[PDB]
RNA sequence: CCGAGCCUGGUGAUAGCUGGUUGUCCAAGAUAGAAUCUUAGUUCAACUUUAAAUUUGCCCACAGAACCCUCUAAAUCCCCUUGUAAAUUUAACUGUUAGUCCAAAGAGGAACAGCUCUUUGGACACUAGGAAAAAACCUUGUAGAGAGAGUAAAAAAUUUAACACCCAUAGUAGGCCUAAAAGCAGCCACCAAUUAAGAAAGCGUUCAAGCUCAACACAAAAAUCCCAAACAUAUA
RNA sequence: CACUUGUUCCUUAAAUAGGGACCUGUAUGGCUCCACGAGGGUUCAGCUG
RNA sequence: ACCUCGGAGCAGAACCCAACCUCCGAGCAGUACAUGCUAAGACUUCACCAGUCAAAGCGAACCUCAAUUGAUCCAAUAACUUGACCAACGGAACAAGUUACCCUAGGGAUAACAGCGCAAUCCUAUUCUAGAGUCCAUAUCAACAAUAGGGUUUACGACCUCGAUGUUGGAUCAGGACAUCCCGAUGGUGCAGCCGCUAUUAAAGGUUCGUUUGUUCAACGAUUAAAGUCCUACGUGAUCUGAGUUCAGACCGGAGUAAUCCAGGUCGGUUUCUAUCUACUUUAAUUCCUCCCUGUACGAAAGGACAAGAGAAAUAAGG
């Protein structure tokens, strides 16, 4: 079985407790599907965003079209849908109470791995149709190897290391110097301004 | 088609913390649960609220649980803890300050 | 929320290029600081305010000295960023009865004992 | 999404058709089957109170009913009212189950957009329950704005979005027939594959072709774009095969008529061939319907009359017999289809002598179907049996003196 | 001037509603909620004011405050010292209890709203400077005269897509596959000759043929009319 | 017997207007316009800012 | 729909926290009859009321459950004690509809029109290169999606205005944007020619008359080179009209016992203002058609051009 499997529009047993919208999901960085896994190149998730089953078939789709299935095989690295959002009926007052459950998402943090790739090939093979399903994906997103995300994970470090600035957002905020943690956010003392709501800055060191 | 859910907060907790000087009979936590189990000189209501049998300092302490043998769930968690494991639940002493009485030369017959 | 700061310890510990920079021996340390408002405490939380009103700092630039002892710093530390923090310097020696009347503190942080307004 | 229907079917086979609909939705499964006569099919209820009331109580004493497939061409709004009240369940017709399979496998923009007009009556029926959740009660006491009232300003609305349908929709033929400008141009042979529902349409335009991406599925329906597939007879000439919608019967002609925007590639066809189910027991009750939708379609009287039929299907059980998955009757098909497009397109078969030089050969070769070519090389020239339109046979005169 | 006349009287009817509420000067003064035919109001609480009694008030060192749950936030409570001078209690009262934005943790909405709802904090409902004009952003506040002075915040940055040249014989149309499928419809193997060429990476062929390639060789747009004027080079 | 669901005819070049038919279902107080009307619609011809 | 009470998230750690927020539940039951009396000290649902725990002592033996309920007065009782799904649950002892016949005090604290915030909805442009287009993504489109722009729809918010911002259409006059319907220039084409389609540039000028219907719209008739999309307080009621909507009268259908009401249909129904201020009040044209080119180029035929030239008109401006 190496293409990519299919991904169902819902759970099974359908969620009936609508939940809050805890943003947190998507909000900073990934700690969860960080490293490679059976595969050597994949889709990075460089911001935050919702996956909708659209964007599943849209993956699907492409990577299963793209691919060559007798030398290339590629696995999920992001669970089906099972966050449930519920929308209103059109032209409805706030208030009433919160809306039905409307479609399942499932969060995405930045750094993640969306889509995982590997076998005979190399990184130029693949890295045309991952970087359209990366740019059609509803985050950043872009397609990097093994060899290109450690490339870029030494760099940051390297950035970090040789920064000519006497002043970094970590330790300004960390000191609360100036007072500024009265505009800063508690999240801020650990994504050290590297992150700005969903959006991830990947140049902020 | 939510209902209810609009009981106030019960103010509980504990109402003298370490150190503090506690006459008899001061309540020293209300609980609803066994957060905090009865120490030395400390006596629990019908309602599980702690209070100060003694008049003393508050201090609080993590020391091994041992229920008694016919509390029967405590009792099944024992027997099927793996050997070398030791309970512990946090307690609250009373160290009393003034003494019991003092002998005072009352008639020189 | 907005809460209270807790600044992490290891801001507070010099390093031999600060000790370099800065001009002060870890050993020997100064006994007093001179404080100096640089800050209004409006926009600032009320905690902030009160403890600038426990220094004695409602006055912006306006020096006043206190002990360097670890609580001190703890309130100094909770309102760092609102103040200006030197060392005093006595480069004649803490101030006499006789002089007591006589003594200025420049702006270089030195408290002279001897104020004459004439030229060198 | 998932809906347990029981089927209710009224008689004055088809109980099949109606669930192969239902299998069609892939989430609707039929729990329940009931085969009921009546004399008077219209009616507020469709059966007699005596055969009523046994529905009723049948119906709410099975608890797996989600709801009811009445298999009816389409039922009133009052017959929806009473039987909902009375089922305490969702009543749907054919014209509903259709028009939710449509709904469901149109993918393309198009086919989206004649899916949309196809709703426009259902809008319409379903308006007042649609926004019975807006009215508010706000209405003629309010002594400023529009005199416009809720339910007028509601009907305003759908109007409008009918509107938009529309003449999105005649853009949509206007490009249609941009696209078909240069297949008529350079005279391709065009031969529309119509029929019924299921009846193998898509499968034997790809046993024809010789198409591997040609997916014919086994669900009604499946085809909702017509799209144009290129082949090769036994003269070697090349024909379009246009694979179009399939005809359902006892359905409302509008949910079809809303597809002629596309449809109309059927209408500047030069041949049609109606692909007969012949397996299927009411092969002729499918006939009629097709012939009766495509005089609702307006498709010209010469091409209806020049129809040519192809039983499908012929390995369950003055024409050509043929089998799609198995390829029985292919080649005899072929045959006949050449015939028909020589007879049609007005193209000739005729022997041309050419000199051989001056690429007369070739531009015989390029602008027509060189039969075959029968050379004397003590003249130094060529006979030539070719199969050429009439266009292309006035250059050649023109051309070539 | 009749949904029930007009005049007089009860009558200064009552109005939780609107409006008005008149000398000078100084000072303190914006602050949780509960109940209520109650949310346009009121009583209590909280806050606020005054006077009086007394002694601790605030900041806060260790130590200390739970498992459920495997992990887990900023923090909080308590709290000697210390820096400070306030706090509690007693007596007597009113008034505020229809609130805005900003930062942050969240909920609802649509991860819309100058939206609505809680929590921590700030500001505004007070002066002044700045962000163009500016309640809510930044600086700064305790007040007078001065034709002195040092400063605080405080002025946006950017200009982005050229590109290879030459050359190609051939085991054979590798097998199977199929009417044929010939590097190119599919499956298996993918060797091998010429110094140099994939049993072929894209076009093209029904199939071929012809083309290459690889190989040698050398960013945006809306409606009255753009919107300081300008300026790259005189030493922070 | 009346009114409602659709089809159609006349009227206009063109009619959501006006008039007339047939077709589906609802509902001893229903049909019948003779004359009359500053009542409400339609209209030939004439007339005319 | 809800109104009182309790548990859990939101509210992760002392306490406390809203929501017509997400979920669960309660209005008991059971066991005993010391489920006796007293009494330090404490807790407390942010007030009070109410509700909680409890050492010691007398007297005896040797209470489970989260909620599981309700004050005063007043009734019954000799007394002890009991009494409301007083559930609108801090509880009026006992009282419903309708008002367009309406009235008064107010409210922009709060709706209808408008403005404004927003852009879900709506519209538009690019990106991907799947798929249509016989082959061919890109002549023309275009699914899944991505990124942007607009503020014309349907909505949401309730920020100005209720000691009045007069309401949909039409007449009159029009101002403006260009995302151009026609006229101009240009690129591509699945551009042979004529018709076209698409795109760049262009807002100087123009963008018809009628039947029905209040129609803005829509259908239809005849035209046009075209009968453009919008904004302007849904431009324009101190310039006009009131046909609808939307007062008081009256019917038909429906609801109700009725008053009366209805997102049903209809007949009738008062349109004020003498201008104080601002502003303003005399500023090289387009198009169609006929002929000719020419039945020529083009085209197999059918059909059929540009450019240049001549003549006729129409509109607009000025006389
Ligand atoms: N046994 C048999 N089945 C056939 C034959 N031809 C077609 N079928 C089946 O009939 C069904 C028709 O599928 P399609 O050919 O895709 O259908 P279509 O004719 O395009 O019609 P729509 O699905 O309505 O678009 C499929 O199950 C075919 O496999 C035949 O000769 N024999
Ligand atoms: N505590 C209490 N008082 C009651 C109860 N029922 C009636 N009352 C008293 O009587 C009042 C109610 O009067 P009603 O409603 O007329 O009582 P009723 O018993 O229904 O009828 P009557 O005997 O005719 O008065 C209350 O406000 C009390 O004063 C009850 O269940 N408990
Ligand atoms: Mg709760
Ligand atoms: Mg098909
Ligand atoms: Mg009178
Ligand atoms: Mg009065
Ligand atoms: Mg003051
Ligand atoms: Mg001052
Ligand atoms: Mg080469
Ligand atoms: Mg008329
Ligand atoms: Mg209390
Ligand atoms: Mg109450
Ligand atoms: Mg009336
Ligand atoms: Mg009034
Ligand atoms: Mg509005
Ligand atoms: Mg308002
Ligand atoms: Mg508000
Ligand atoms: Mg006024
Ligand atoms: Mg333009
Ligand atoms: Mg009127
Ligand atoms: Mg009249
Ligand atoms: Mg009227
Ligand atoms: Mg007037």
């Amino acid at each position: 079985k190496p293409k990519l499997r299919f991904i169902e529009r819902a759970p099974l047993v359908p969620k009936v407790r609508r939940e809050p919208k805890n943003l947190s999901d998507i909000r900073g960085p990934s700690t969860e599907a960080t490293e490679f896994t059976e595969g050597n190149f994949a889709i990075l998730a460089l911001g935050g965003g919702y996956l909708h089953w659209g964007h599943f078939e849209m993956m699907r789709l492409t990577i299963n079209r793209s691919m060559d299935p007798k030398n290339m095989f590629a696995i999920w690295r992001v669970p089906a849908p099972f966050k449930p959002i519920t929308r209103k009926s059109v032209g409805h007052r706030m208030g009433g109470g919160k809306g039905a459950i409307d479609h399942y998402v499932t969060p995405v943090k930045a750094g993640r791995l969306v889509v995982e790739m590997g076998g005979r090939c190399e990184f130029e093979e693949v890295q045309g149709f991952l970087d359209q399903v990366a740019h059609k994906l509803p985050f950043a997103a872009k397609a990097v190897s093994r060899g290109t995300l450690e490339k870029m994970r030494k760099d940051q470090e390297e950035r970090e290391r040789n920064n000519q600035n006497p002043w970094t957002f970590e330790r300004i905020a960390t000191a609360n110097m100036l007072g500024i943690r009265k505009v800063l956010s508690p999240y801020d003392l650990t994504h050290k301004g590297k992150y700005w709501g969903k959006f991830y800055m990947p140049k902020r060191v | 088609k939510n209902l209810g859910g609009k009981s106030s907060g019960r103010r509980q907790g504990i109402k003298k913390m370490e150190g503090h000087y506690v006459h008899a009979g001061n309540i020293i936590a209300t609980q609803r649960h066994f957060r905090w189990h009865p120490g030395a000189h400390v006596g629990v209501g019908k309602n599980k609220c702690l209070y100060a049998l003694e008049e003393g300092i508050v201090r609080y302490t993590k020391e091994v649980y041992v229920p008694h043998p016919r509390n029967t769930e405590a009792v099944d968690l024992i027997t099927r803890l793996p050997k070398g494991a030791v309970l512990y639940k946090t307690f609250v002493h009373v160290v009393p300050a003034k003494p019991e009485g003092t002998f005072k030369l009352v008639a020189m017959l | 929320k907005f809460t209270r700061s807790r600044i992490p310890e290891k801001v507070f510990q010099a390093s031999p290029e600060d000790h370099e920079k800065y001009g002060g021996d870890p050993q020997n340390p100064h006994k007093l600081h001179i404080v100096t408002r640089i800050k209004s405490t409006r926009r600032r939380p009320y905690w902030e305010k009160d403890i600038i009103k426990m220094l004695g700092l409602e006055k912006a630039h306006t020096p006043q000295v206190h002990k360097n002892i670890p609580s001190v710093n703890a309130k100094l530390k909770v309102v760092k960023h609102l103040i200006r923090i030197k060392p005093l310097k006595l480069p004649q020696g803490l101030p006499a009865e006789e002089n007591m009347s006589n003594t200025c503190l420049k702006s270089t942080g030195e408290l002279v004992v001897q104020w004459h307004l004439k030229p060198v | 999404g998932t809906q347990r229907v029981c089927l209710v079917h009224p008689d004055v086979w088809q109980v099949a058709e109606a669930t192969a609909l239902v299998h069609t939705l892939d989430g609707w499964s039929v729990v329940q089957t009931m085969v009921v006569s009546t004399k008077t099919p219209d009616r507020k209820l469709i059966f007699g109170k005596g055969n009523f009331e046994h529905l009723t109580e049948k119906i709410r004493g099975s608890p797996d009913i989600t709801c009811v497939f009445l298999n009816v061409e389409r039922m009133a709004a009052p017959t929806k009212k009473e039987l909902e009240a009375a089922w305490g369940v969702e009543v749907f017709d054919r014209f509903t189950v259709v028009l939710h399979i449509f709904r469901c496998n149109a993918r393309t923009k198009e086919a989206r957009l004649q899916v949309a007009l196809a709703e426009m009556p259902l809008h319409r029926s379903n308006l007042k329950r649609d926004v019975a959740h807006l009215y508010r009660g706000v209405g003629s006491r309010y002594i400023m704005g529009s005199g416009e009232s809720f339910m007028q300003l509601q009907q305003r609305l759908l109007r409008e979005k009918e509107a938009k349908i529309r003449k999105a929709l005649d853009r949509l033929r206007k490009k249609r027939h941009l696209l078909r400008r240069q297949r008529t141009r350079r005279e391709f042979p065009v031969i529309s594959v119509v029929g019924y529902t299921n009846c193998g349409k898509t499968t034997l335009i790809k046993a024809l072709t010789g198409d591997a991406a040609i997916q014919p599925r086994d669900q009604l329906f499946a085809t909702l774009d017509v799209t144009a597939h290129a082949g090769t007879l036994p003269s070697r000439m090349t024909v379009l095969y246009v694979d179009t919608i399939g005809f359902l019967s006892q359905l409302p002609h509008g949910l079809i008529e809303s597809f002629s925007a596309t449809l109309e590639d059927v209408a500047h066809s030069d041949l049609i061939l109606h692909v007969r189910d012949v397996s299927h027991p009411e092969a002729e009750l499918q006939k009629c319907s097709v012939l009766s939708t495509l005089r609702g379609l307006q498709l010209p009287a010469p091409l209806l009359d020049s129809m040519v039929e192809v039983h499908n299907k012929v390995d369950l059980v003055n024409v050509v017999p043929v089998s799609a998955l198995r390829g029985h009757g292919l080649q005899e098909l072929k045959a006949e289809l050449d015939a028909a497009v020589l007879k049609a397109t007005g193209r000739q078969i005729l022997t041309l002598r050419v000199r051989l030089a001056g690429a007369q050969l070739s531009w015989l070769y390029k602008e027509a179907t060189v039969q075959e070519v029968d050379v004397i090389p003590e003249d130094g020239a060529a006979d030539v049996r070719v199969i050429i339109s009439n266009s292309a046979y006035g250059k050649f005169r023109k051309l070539f003196p």
